[PDB]
């Protein structure tokens, strides 16, 4: 489902960028 | 009266605004307003950051959701309730979420330039406030977020 990867991606990009200012 | 609510609806509609119009406002901020204007060039600052090395990622979404219109934002609040669904909640996560609103934003301002923000920004706000209410006084709101995000 498109609703489900759009979570996935926005997921990873969110952790991401929280990891990345710590 | 629901202060947070008022003060975080302002900041992210604001900028959703900015950054669909591609002009700021010149009014000034409600009360707080200093909070809010911190929280509003932060959000510049990161969230312009965050549409960098992901705007391909992010046209992929627009296009999987296939957002037709202003007022099309149930499939967006759902996906933002599924991404906290695992329980975990931090300020990178929210950015990206807003960052991701600004780019739908623009998107449906090119296909419509009569096109109003303010359903997204409300649903937004919405899923932050209301679902992460207590989390985000405890942090006395705003201030959370201009602190996490704070550089020299
Ligand atoms: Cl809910
Ligand atoms: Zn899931
Ligand atoms: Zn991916
Ligand atoms: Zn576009
Ligand atoms: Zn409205
Ligand atoms: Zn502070």
């Amino acid at each position: 489902r498109p609703e489900i990867w759009a979570a996935q991606e926005l997921r990873r990009i969110g952790d991401e960028f929280n990891a990345y200012y710590r | 009266s629901d202060e947070l609510y008022r003060q975080s609806l302002e900041i992210i509609s604001r900028y959703l605004r900015e950054q669909a119009t591609g002009a700021k406002d010149t009014k000034p901020m409600g009360r707080s307003g200093a909070t809010s204007r911190k929280a509003l060039e932060t959000l510049r600052r990161v969230g312009d950051g965050v549409q960098r090395n992901h705007e391909t990622a992010f046209q992929g979404m627009l296009r999987k959701l296939d957002i037709k219109n202003e007022d099309d934002v149930k499939s967006l609040s759902r996906v933002m309730i599924h991404v906290f669904s695992d329980g975990v909640t931090n300020w990178g996560r929210i950015v990206t979420l807003i960052s991701f609103g600004a780019f739908v934003a623009k998107h449906l301002k090119t296909i419509n330039q009569e096109s109003c923000i303010e359903p997204l920004a409300e649903s937004i706000t919405d899923v932050l406030v209301r679902t992460k209410r207590d989390w985000l006084v405890k942090q006395r709101g705003w201030d959370g977020f201009v602190e996490f995000f704070h550089v020299e």
